DNA sequence: TTCCGGTCAT
RNA sequence: UCGACCAGGA
């Protein structure tokens, strides 16, 4: 995790995906001043083991596509750092039934 | 959280009037608009571009334009869309038709 | 009279499945055409007498179905073909799901 | 019509309908590898006359039976004995079956379900393909040439001596008249 | 539907495979050479020439013949014909792609412009979405204008690896009307502008690789890029472009039947130039005319103005136009149709009907019919209706027998006669308590259409109960309403079991009942309430008698 | 296809008959009854098919099987007999 | 538009909300699988009220002369005072109605306690009442075990989803939570005896009904919810006949279009 | 050569026959529309085996008329000649253009010029025949032919065969 | 937005 | 008899 101040040079960033398996992430200071997950509206998300996911699917008879999706650059998807394929479980409050379980895969 | 707002806003539009709509509806819509990825619009620009069949999207705002690129890209239509069948003249998989009916020859004997 | 779009949307909401079809087919268009089980088209030269059926080109005489669809639809199709676009009518799904 | 246990995905271009020859190349509907209703695989089913005469009779018979559970609620000698089994369990207008039993019963080569059994147990050690293992049973063959020539699909699949032995044991099992 | 039994099995459509016609197929299918542009008159002699419409295709004049296919008019759908063009033409609608494709592949050798070799490309080759590969691929190679022959592999940028060859510079391309033109940059300077002949484009495509097709949003079997260019033209049959006869000695030809006529003409003219005084490029002035018509025939609302107006200044109905949303085919013929067994008049309130009822005027109930099937259970009652005639009320007006034949109850020398047969149908009149779907447009509610009980009444109006007023959202200030009549024992069921007004009382759109009590009944129900309000015997008795379910207990 | 056929056990759908189902069964059965199909109940004098159906459907003497399809295509089979009919 | 954009959405037999692709759009219609039709504004008594008043109502202490059920209510009144094995269920209960309280105040921050919920319990009891001519005079005949242990046995049967596994049976609990809070809110020992003198008969009845009534309020796989929802919103849109914000109709238009440049942009910072 | 292939057929039953012994009727009809049929892809359908364990599966009710449609799966005995297949049958018809041998349910025809040469054709014979040095071919005479080719048609199958090779002719 | 006479003329 | 326009109804 690398925290830059005002910005990074377009010559540098093109050096992150050049050493797998390892992975790197770029975050701006001004964006981390406040934690978005703390916001009234943002419900808590949760990563899912490639075990817990292969489950969710089987239990609903779903194919990867039929699953609601979250953006690879989505604020929270970055907060947790998902990866194309990882599924997040979204649990929130509800004025119809206290809590509601939702799932979001990633693209 | 966007969904949360998108809904909150839509809810306000119907509330400003002194009317009432049961969550579920505005929710459902607010949801159809979100799932896909971010903010898909309820317009020929968005939703009517999804993976849905051709014949379906075909019946709204782009028709031929859409049909053309359908056979050009050799699309395949499931015929699971209400629309799909209405165009073919077949019973749509809808309530009454969300299932099949059969004569169980077996049970057809215990009855006598 | 006219069972326009909105009137449809209502029956769909109602779940009144068969009723909608009965409006759209039996009480309107409803037409019976023959197809090639091979190349999903209206090609089929049905002589419905000497039971001959053919369909030279995809050359058949054996695999032939018969379907009911709104005459308008038939037209929708023929019109599309004249625009050199091919809509295939297949009686069995092969893509699963 | 009457579909056949194998949905061959025909994608538009139906053009390759090979020939039908004793190159053991029978229509796609008769590969050595066909499918049984249970969903299993199974070798094609090759019937040599007189072996068929028995399968048919066998069902036409057991039909007349279950055709009465519900009813409540020597060569020239078998021609008459079969005509009846038809005018009882057949459509009568199945002029083919009539003519199939005559033929099937005239050119047949065995009368005992025991004799036909051995014929099979015998040829079924050849590893040959069903169609041959049929013609061999329904065609008289004195020489390996009469054989390997009226069933050219054999040619290199079995030594002439061997095939000659088999032919010996056939005329030896061939029931009299 | 259609009539006349067919030994052909019947199924429903399960999939719709969209594709493009291959000139070769178009030919095979066709049953008409279609060489002449004229319509009929074998020298004024009336009939049809082996030229256009019916050189073996469908018919007119109420005459069996449809290539012996007989059946005649109603039953014989069309039988496409074709017409061998002169020189390849674009497809008004595909031009967009055809262009976007060249920009993706270079001529001469015809192959992609970015192999697995370029990494940015890899990412664009994993995307499984015809619509998206081809939308990213294009974005990637629309820029590169040099058919690279040697590129730096997954190793050193020092070492250069080889693949396909022919660096022939790639020309950028722009769209002028119905043609494609591109400039080739020459260095040392100044451009090189030349027109890309269809004949040429078509070729480059024919040579595009098998895996190249697919990589770009295509399909080896149903849609090869090479098919976006028209070689052979399918000729929709009469039923697509019917005529209109004012008896005889006149005309009646359809718009389309003309554009073909033109396309045909403009075609022949061309041909007779390449086998005659061919001033080489005084032809491409008459080959643009073919590209034109064969374009306009399909699409006629383009950017390049020329509307292809038909003598009289009338626009010309292009095929596209026929499908274009609303008022047309897809949306106006398929998603919504006109229908039979329907009626509509003015509505008025009637405080004497139960909620779920609807007053239908004798007029109508004697007009609208319901097909009942003769059954021991009704034989009797049904035979009486038939007897009764189609003029008395409780009656019928059509008896149909197994032999698929209609007995017209108002003429048939046997009207009075007739013994029904278990199995026959007797289209009768609508009768008290025949479930019907009532409705008042605009319909934006489940409730804008509800099943009602039919109550045949005098006078000419659909008399609906008041409380079912607010759902339809109707007043009687001259408001009209539609009535539809079910047709299958099972259709009715779908109405009476899911649409019957009593059922609609509480609505999901706001988890609260959606019909109440209004005007008088409301205003009055308050007054009638007040402590101050008392009623004496004589009347309390009548009021009691009024509630039909009074237990008879004063 | 039988991998797409779910066992009577492992069954998971609603133990009760959906309003559409019954709506259709009744109709379907009514239609058949109107076609001169056999009636499995003593008609207490009834003579209307949908009326007969409603009766058949109350003594659960209707020989029909509702095959409920699932999003993925696999289905469950229920019998008017089984299905509870609240409403 | 609204319509065409949700035609294909219906509740499938699994109790999921999907479209023609099978793309789950809602895992449980409306996040509760209840058919809008069977719903009424009820009040979650457990929310509002002074922490003080909450006790005086739901608290039962069998180890206290002043905090026990007066034997004038229960039949086995005197023979309970002091029982320790019961004061465990009786405390289990209360620790729950309390967990409840905090839970709702975390969902409906507004304090608003009136919400739409299947099964109208108020009335279901109102009937229990005058159906058995219950006299607010003589004492009940409910075991404290009777009540508490039956209310617990009820929730087990309010099935929305059915599945034979954890992931599923786990949604079940979810899609019922709120309702139960209301349930426990109205079937708490103190209440059940002091407020509405129910007999064993009445209670066993009230339960049976809540179950059946509930089970009916579920949604029928088949309901074409999309079109429904569409209209339900698009309908009250026409009736829209017309503090300085963007407004109705045009605003809704603004929303469905997902327009970048909205007339009013505003933003409220607390 | 004769075969035992596993086929299936779809019958559409009118609600009328939704009786007690429906199964009975179905089967009954299966047979009406199979035994005696003919195809190019199955040839001659002769007899339905195992009449008793015929699988009917649950039939599904169509949806405009109560007619139900069951996929009756069965098994029976078929027979479809081939080109190059050798078979023997009894002659039936015999003209100046050759004779026609009857191999089972089918009729194979042999051309005058598809036989040998030493075999001419005698016209003034009763019944009509073909004479040789030591052989004589007429009506009842049994022959063994080699089917050169097959030609499917309607509800039958014809084929031309020769007796010009070796081990072919009379018996 | 949807649904539902007269005139002119091609 | 395919249409376009104008006027009008809830
Ligand atoms: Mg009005
Ligand atoms: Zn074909
Ligand atoms: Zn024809
Ligand atoms: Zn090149």
């Amino acid at each position: 995790i690398f925290v830059y101040q005002n910005n990074i040079t377009p010559s540098a960033m093109k050096l992150v995906p050049s050493i797998p398996p390892a992975t790197i992430e770029t975050f701006n200071e001004a964006a981390l001043v406040v934690n978005i997950t703390h916001h009234e509206l943002v419900p808590k998300h949760i990563r899912l083991s490639s075990d817990e996911k292969r489950e969710l699917l089987k239990r609903y008879r779903l194919k990867e596509s039929q699953l609601p999706r979250i953006q690879r650059a989505d604020p929270v998807a970055l907060y947790l750092g998902l990866k194309r394929g990882e599924v997040v479980k979204i649990i929130r409050k509800s004025e119809t039934s206290g809590r509601y379980a939702s799932y979001r895969i990633c693209m | 959280a966007g969904r949360a707002a998108l809904y909150k806003e839509v809810y306000n539009v119907i509330a400003s009037d002194g009317s009432y709509v049961n969550y579920r509806h505005m929710a459902l819509l607010v949801d159809v608009m979100t799932t896909q990825g971010g903010l898909t619009s309820v317009t020929r620009h968005g939703f009517n571009r999804s993976n849905t069949g051709a014949l379906m999207r075909c019946s709204f705002e782009e028709t031929v334009e859409i049909l053309f690129e359908a056979g050009a890209s050799a699309e395949l239509d499931d015929c699971r869309g209400v629309s799909e069948n209405v165009i073919l003249g077949q019973m749509a998989p809808i309530g009454t038709g969300a299932f099949d009916v059969m004569i169980d020859e077996e049970s057809l004997v215990k009855y006598m | 009279l006219r069972f326009g779009e909105m009137e449809r949307d209502c029956m769909i909401a109602h779940g009144a499945a068969s009723f909608l079809k009965e409006r759209l087919m039996e009480a309107s268009d409803a037409f019976r055409v023959h197809i090639c089980g091979i190349c999903g088209l209206m090609t089929v030269i049905a002589k419905l007498n000497h039971n001959q059926f053919e369909c030279k080109g995809c050359d058949n005489k054996i695999d032939i179905y018969q379907i009911h669809i709104p005459y308008a639809a038939k037209l929708l199709f023929q019109e599309l073909m004249a625009m050199n676009i091919t809509p295939r009518l297949y009686t069995d799904r092969s893509r699963d799901f | 019509s009457t579909s056949t246990f194998q949905t061959r995905r025909r994608r538009l271009k139906k053009v390759e309908e090979e020939e039908n020859a004793a190159t053991l190349q029978l229509g796609q509907e008769f590969q050595l590898k066909q499918i049984n209703h249970q969903g299993e695989e199974e070798e094609l089913i090759a019937l040599n006359l007189s072996e068929a005469r028995l399968v048919i009779k066998e069902a036409l018979v057991e039909r007349r039976r279950a055709f009465k559970r519900s009813q409540k609620k020597t060569r020239e000698k078998e021609l008459e004995s079969i005509d009846v089994l038809l005018e009882q369990t057949t459509g009568g207008n199945n002029k083919d079956l009539k003519n199939t039993m005559q033929y099937l019963t005239n050119f047949s080569r065995f009368r005992d379900q025991e004799t036909v059994g051995a014929v099979i147990q015998l040829l079924k050690s050849t590893g040959l393909h069903p169609f041959e293992v049929a013609q061999l049973g329904s065609l008289a063959c004195d020489t390996a040439d009469e054989a390997k020539t009226l069933i050219p699909s054999l040619n290199n699949k079995i030594s002439d001596d061997e095939l000659e032995r088999i032919l010996k044991e056939l005329s030896n099992l061939e029931t009299l008249y | 539907v259609g009539q006349q039994y067919s030994s052909a099995p019947l199924r429903t459509v399960k999939e719709v495979q969209f594709g493009l016609f291959s000139p070769e197929e178009v030919r095979a299918i066709s049953v008409a050479k279609i060489r002449f542009p004229e319509t009929m008159d074998e020298t004024q002699t009336r009939a049809k020439i082996g030229g256009l419409n019916d050189p073996r295709l469908g018919s007119i004049d109420r005459n069996l013949k449809c290539q012996t296919c007989q059946e005649g008019m109603n039953e014989c759908p069309g039988h496409f014909g074709h017409i061998d063009l002169a020189k390849p033409v674009f497809h008004v609608g595909f031009i967009a792609k055809i262009k976007k494709v060249c920009e993706c592949v270079c001529m001469h050798c015809g192959k992609l412009l970015l192999d697995e070799h370029n990494e940015l490309m890899r990412q664009a080759l994993a995307i499984k979405d015809s619509k998206k590969r081809f939308a990213a691929i294009w974005t990637l190679c629309k820029t590169k204008m040099v058919c690279e022959t040697d590129v730096p592999s997954e190793d050193d940028p020092t070492q250069l690896v080889s693949r396909g060859g022919c660096g022939n510079t790639q020309p950028t391309i722009r769209k002028d009307g119905l043609k494609l033109v591109g400039s080739w940059k020459k260095d040392r300077d100044e451009p090189e502008l030349r027109v890309l002949s269809t004949e040429e484009i078509l070729n480059i495509f024919k040579h595009i690789s098998v895996k190249d097709f697919t990589s770009l949003g295509f399909n080896e079997v149903f849609s090869r890029p090479e098919w976006m260019i028209l070689t052979c033209l399918p000729v929709p049959p009469p039923p697509v472009r019917p005529s209109i006869s004012f008896n005889e000695s006149q005309r009646g030809e359809d718009d389309l039947t003309f554009k073909l006529a033109d396309i045909l003409k403009a075609n022949i003219s061309l041909e007779t130039l390449e086998h005659n005084g061919a001033p080489h490029h005084a032809i491409e002035e008459a080959e643009s005319l073919l590209q034109f018509h064969v374009a306009t025939y399909m699409d006629n609302d383009i950017a390049g103005q020329p509307q292809a107006l038909q003598k009289s200044g009338r626009p010309v109905k292009s095929i596209r136009a026929r499908l274009k949303g609303k008022e047309g085919r897809i949306r106006g013929n398929l998603m919504g149709k006109r229908v039979d067994f329907s009626a509509r008049t003015v509505i008025s309130g009637d405080p004497n009907l139960e909620l779920d009822q609807v007053g239908v005027p004798k007029s109508i109930a004697k007009t609208l019919t319901y097909p009942e099937v003769v059954t021991p259970y009704n034989i009797d009652r049904l035979t009486q209706l038939v007897r009764n005639g189609p003029n008395e009320h409780p009656g019928a007006k059509y008896v149909i027998r197994d032999s698929g034949d209609r007995i017209d109850l108002r003429y048939s020398k046997r009207a009075g006669d007739i013994q029904l047969q278990y199995g026959w149908k007797v289209e009768r009149h609508i009768m008290d308590n025949d479930p019907v779907l009532f409705n008042r447009q605009p319909s934006l509610h489940k409730m804008s259409m509800m099943a009602h009980r039919v109550k045949v009444i005098p006078y000419s109006t659909f008399r609906l109960n008041l409380s079912v007023t607010s759902p339809y959202n109707a007043d009687f200030d001259g408001d009209e309403m539609n009535l539809h009549v079910p047709q299958s024992e099972e259709t009715r069921a779908e109405l009476s079991q899911l649409c019957a007004v009593p059922l609609q009382i509480v609505s999901p759109q706001s988890n609260k009942p959606c019909m109440g009590i209004v005007q008088d009944t409301l205003c009055g129900i308050r007054k009638l309430t007040l402590r101050d309000t008392f009623i004496e015997l004589d009347q309390v008795l009548n009021m009691l008698y009024w509630v039909p379910d009074w237990d008879g207990v004063i | 296809l039988k991998e797409k056929a779910i066992p009577k056990d492992q069954r998971a759908t609603t133990p009760y008959m959906t309003k559409y189902e019954r709506a259709r069964i009744l109709g379907t059965r009514a239609l058949q009854i109107s076609m001169n199909a056999p009636v499995f109940v003593d008609l207490e004098g009834e003579t209307d098919p949908l009326r007969i159906a409603m009766k058949e459907l109350a003594e659960k003497k209707i020989p029909l099987v509702i095959r409920r399809y699932l999003p993925d295509g696999s289905f469950e089979d229920w019998s008017v007999e089984e299905l509870i009919v609240d409403l | 538009r609204l319509v065409k954009a949700l035609e294909d959405i219906m509740v499938h037999y699994d109790n999921t909300t999907r479209n023609s692709l099978g793309n789950v759009i809602q895992f449980i219609y409306g996040e509760d699988g209840m058919d809008a039709a069977h719903i009424e504004k009820q009040s979650l008594d457990t929310i509002g009220g002074s922490d003080a008043a909450f006790e005086k109502r739901y608290r039962v202490d069998l180890l206290n002369t002043d905090h026990t059920l007066d034997p004038s209510l229960l039949e086995s009144g005197s023979e309970i005072l002091g029982d320790l094995k019961l004061q465990v269920l009786l405390d289990e209960e209360y620790k729950q109605l309390v967990k409840d309280r905090k839970f709702l105040r975390e969902v409906f921050v507004d304090g608003e306690a009136n919400w739409p919920l299947p099964v109208n319990i108020r009335r279901i009891i109102q009937n229990a009442q005058q159906t058995f001519h219950i006299d607010h005079t003589k004492p009940s005949d409910l075991t404290i075990k009777d009540i508490v242990l039956g209310v617990k046995d009820l929730q087990e049967n309010l099935l929305v989803l059915r599945g034979k596994n954890e992931i599923i049976q786990n949604a079940q609990r979810d899609a019922v939570t709120l309702f139960c809070c209301l349930l426990r809110s109205r079937l708490a020992t103190r209440r059940v005896l002091q407020e509405y003198r129910l007999t064993k008969q009445a209670f066993d009845w009230v339960l049976s009904n809540i179950e059946a009534q509930f089970l009916r309020s579920v949604v029928h796989p088949g309901e074409m919810v999309g079109v429904l929802a569409a209209q339900s919103i698009g309908e009250p849109a026409t009736q829209m006949t017309l503090k300085k914000v963007t407004s109705g109709v045009p605003r809704l238009k603004e929303i469905l279009n997902v327009a970048k440049n909205m007339k009013t942009p505003s933003l409220t910072v607390y | 050569m004769f075969f035992i292939k596993d086929l299936s057929l779809n019958i559409t039953l009118h609600p009328s026959f939704f009786g007690p012994r429906m199964k009975q009727y179905l089967k009954t009809k299966l047979l009406e529309e199979v035994e005696g049929s003919c195809t190019g892809k199955f040839g001659y359908i002769l007899c339905v085996l195992d009449y008793d364990n015929i699988d009917i599966q649950r039939g599904r009710i169509l949806p405009t008329d109560g007619s139900a449609e069951f996929n009756v799966k069965y098994r029976a005995v078929v027979f479809k000649p081939f080109k190059g297949e050798v078979v023997d049958g009894t002659v039936v018809s015999c003209s100046q253009h050759g004779f026609e041998v009857q191999v089972g349910p089918m009729k194979v025809f042999v051309t005058k010029h598809l036989m040998p040469q030493d075999l001419t054709f005698n016209a003034g014979s009763n019944p009509p025949s073909y004479q040789s040095s030591e052989d004589v071919i007429t009506i009842k005479s049994r022959i063994r032919v080699k089917i050169e080719g097959c030609i499917s048609q309607v509800s039958s199958i014809h084929a031309i065969g020769s007796i010009k090779e070796d081990y072919l002719g009379a018996i």
